[PDB]
């Protein structure tokens, strides 16, 4: 088999930045890897495309995933609202790291997470599942409209994305 | 703190 890369175009204000593309490890979390694919072609009739990263803080992470109301509240995964928490195989070993957000144990729905830093005091409590594979330049652009308190100075959205392989 | 959240983003 071979891993799914999907890419996300980023825009700020709507210009163009950039490509970013992940690789998902279906390999080890087939059910929130394929989540994260399905949610990127839009195939079930709703995902990322045309969302924002509503919260960025420079040195820790790019968040984003929700999609229904833009604010780390809603969004959901194509198994129903929320999902288990697969395994924890995974660890937040340095930049690039794709991970899902949540609130507690088994509360899994769109929202993820990219880092730009070893994070290791998430490892156990959230589920690792993919990492960027060519873009990481645009992850750091993107930082820079991010705040310690995590609101951006400007509106970062997912202009477009899909799979690749 | 330094969290990932989806809802009470916590310190």
């Amino acid at each position: 088999m071979v891993n799914p890369t999907v890419f996300f175009d980023i825009a700020v204000d709507g210009e163009p930045l950039g490509r970013v593309s992940f690789e998902l490890f279906a390999d080890k979390v087939p059910k929130t890897a394929e989540n994260f694919r399905a949610l990127s072609t839009g195939e079930k009739g709703f995902g990322y495309k045309g969302s924002c990263f509503h919260r960025i803080i420079p040195g820790f992470m790019c968040q984003g995933g929700d999609f229904t109301r833009h604010n780390g509240t809603g969004g959901k995964s194509i198994y129903g609202e929320k999902f288990e928490d697969e395994n924890f195989i995974l660890k937040h070993t340095g930049p690039g790291i794709l991970s899902m957000a949540n609130a507690g144990p088994n509360t899994n729905g769109s929202q993820f997470f990219i880092c730009t830093a070893k994070t290791e005091w998430l490892d156990g409590k959230h589920v690792v599942f993919g990492k960027v594979k060519e873009g990481m330049n645009i992850v750091e652009a993107m930082e820079r409209f991010g705040s310690r308190n995590g609101k951006t100075s400007k509106k970062i959205t997912i202009a477009d994305c899909g799979q690749l392989e | 703190x330094l969290l990932v959240t989806a809802g009470l983003v916590l310190a």
